[PDB]
């Protein structure tokens, strides 16, 4: 009963204590507030769907009819290393536009917070916003000492 | 450590985002522990009226301060009836992440008690249920898993099936003969290769040890149509090239400076006779003709750092795949050497290089073709993720 | 049953010693 709780726990344990392990669950879901809505949304997969397949309202098909649907739309590029430095710096971009707009995007973040920090420490931590500089697109976070955290590294509450 | 982690987590988003275009499938799973091996078991079940089939997989643990295991997975594929949601990766609603086989999941079946990690773990052509393995104590260790207990004792104690002598330090190379059954290599940092016949108290000192290199023995295979040739690669910098049938067993056949650099895994053809390839430290992989081992037929160039390993498909003559430390794995297509391209997908890679599959956070340590489902793979990497992965059909076709 | 690990907290009872650790760590990753 509570045996097996604890047994659960020993097993998470084991592979959060390892650090690349635990860097691993950052990357699958971890986004901050203003990553949110350039991940969140509708792909260009889905967009894609929607708008050369408008008669097609299910999405549960088999990988012959996905097959077919993605001959339609083209052979994609190699995920060359040129490929996600193109696709890294659309990020920056996607990332000031939904900046500078501040009607369901997020809202600017005393709000509190969870950022990335690293170096000695490791983890996402609680805190404060102490201060925003919309300057380097940044905020001060009071931890739960105080840092200068990019935007896309800070998660409301 | 900040700006490596901020391109790594960027890029793995992106490609999350971009996994509709590339995968007819792709199943992420985190295991407790990171595996260094991966193998498919050659059985598959397929449920009569399901639209899934039952396979199964080699795996092993890595761990330093708790018990180590090999482990049998189970994993549930999609078949051509099965309807999936394959519009977007999945990380918030399922058991594992991203899309295909709603059943997908893995499954631990048996852990058997190993002595320490799992350097390496092989079953065996003729006999799917024994499994050879690597031990950091330099002996290879082998199980038949239907023996054992599907619960392993806590006590943690090893009780393999037979244990192979000769080795006097760890390695990582292993390879069953596919044409003589029970006869197993190894390839050990003691700088040898050793041979058994295990159809031969549990302990069983070498039949046969090859002398040639003179640095760690990083893999070796065996020819897969011929009973006597097998290869070894070192950190020597060289491929040589064995003939069991000699009489001298300090010499190869054949002995030639394959890479600049360490070189880590071979492989070879599984329908020609001449061809094989490597893969090196010097981040290239080398393809060679057994008639003129002079020089490379080809070198693959794509990959930003150290391949760990490399592995031909089971279905296609012309396919090969390689993994390393640049946190990649390439699918090449020999066929597509000489070919024109755009300029536009030219600053993507040569013609050659078929897929890049980015879906992995950390070092790829190992990954197997499944050998009855075409174009599927599994890999591993040291983050402890599992991916079970499928390239889209639109891109191996026209 | 909930429990504490490296700040942050998770609901281990809905889950059942079978239950691969993918799911978990999204539990352990989400938030309030």
């Amino acid at each position: 009963d509570k045996k097996a709780s604890q047994k659960i726990g020993f097993r998470l344990r084991n592979l959060l204590k390892l650090p690349k392990a635990h860097k691993w669950c950052i990357y699958e879901w971890f986004y901050s507030n203003i990553d949110k809505p350039l991940f969140e949304g509708d792909n260009d997969f889905c967009v894609c769907l929607k708008e050369s397949f408008p008669n097609l309202k299910t999405r549960k098909l088999t990988r012959v009819e996905w097959g077919k649907i993605r001959r339609l739309m083209g052979k994609p590029r190699r995920c060359s290393s040129a490929f996600f430095e193109e696709e890294r710096s659309a990020l920056k971009q996607k990332r000031q536009k939904i900046r500078l707009l501040q009607d369901e995007i997020p809202l600017p973040l005393g709000t509190k917070v969870t950022a990335r920090l690293r170096g000695v420490h490791d983890g996402l931590f609680t805190g404060q916003i102490d201060a925003v500089d919309t300057l380097n697109a940044t905020y001060r976070v009071t931890f739960d000492g105080t840092h200068t955290i990019p935007d896309y590294e800070v998660l409301s509450n | 450590d900040a700006v490596e982690e901020r391109v790594i987590n960027e890029e793995y988003k992106i490609w999350k985002k971009n996994t509709p275009f590339l995968y007819d499938l792709v199943m992420t799973h985190a295991l407790e522990w990171p595996s260094l091996t991966a193998q498919w078991l050659p059985d598959v079940t397929r449920p009569e009226g399901k639209d899934f089939s039952i396979h199964r997989l080699v795996l092993g643990t890595h761990t330093s301060d708790e018990q180590n295991h090999l482990v049998i997975a189970s994993v549930q594929l999609p078949n051509d009836d099965a309807q999936f949601d394959a519009s977007h990766y999945d990380s918030e609603k399922g058991e594992f992440g991203g899309f295909g086989s709603v059943s997908g999941k893995i499954e631990i079946e048996i852990k058997i008690n190993h002595e320490g990690e799992v350097n390496r773990a092989r079953y065996m052509p003729q006999n799917p249920c024994i499994i050879a393995t690597k031990t950091p104590s330099s002996d290879v260790l082998v199980f038949d898993y239907t023996k054992h207990p599907s619960k392993p004792d806590p006590s943690g104690e090893c009780n393999p099936d037979l244990r192979l002598r000769g080795h006097q330090k760890e390695g990582y190379g292993l390879s069953w003969n596919p044409n003589l059954s029970g006869h197993l290599l190894s390839a050990s940092d003691d700088h040898t290769i050793c041979l058994w016949d295990i159809s031969a108290g549990k302990v069983v000192d070498a039949k046969t040890i090859f002398t040639g290199h003179t640095a760690v023995v990083e893999d070796v295979s065996w020819h897969l149509l011929h009973e006597s040739l097998f290869g070894s690669v070192a950190d020597d910098q060289k491929l040589m090239i064995w003939d069991t049938r000699s009489n001298n067993t300090s010499k190869p056949s054949h002995s030639v400076d394959a890479h600049t650099a360490e070189v880590n895994c071979l492989s070879f053809n599984p329908y020609s006779e001449f061809i094989l390839a490597t893969g090196s430290a010097d981040k290239t992989v080398a393809l060679w003709d057994l008639r003129n081992l002079k020089l490379k037929l080809h070198s693959f160039e794509s990959h930003k750092d150290e391949i760990f390993q490399v592995q031909w498909s089971p279905h296609n003559e012309t396919i090969l795949a390689s993994s390393g430390t640049d946190r990649r794995l390439n699918v090449w297509d020999l066929s597509k050497i000489g070919e024109e391209q755009s300029p536009e997908d030219a600053e993507d890679g040569p013609p050659e290089l078929l897929f890049i599959h980015g879906g992995h956070t950390a070092k790829i340590s190992d990954f197997s073709w499944n050998p009855n489902e075409p174009w599927v793979i599994c890999s591993v990497s040291e983050d402890n993720i599992m991916q079970v992965w499928q390239m889209a059909e639109n891109i191996y076709n026209d | 049953y909930v429990i504490k690990l490296f700040d942050r907290s998770v609901d281990l009872a809905q889950f059942s010693e079978n239950t691969p650790l993918y799911p978990i760590c999204r539990a352990w990753m989400r938030n309030s």
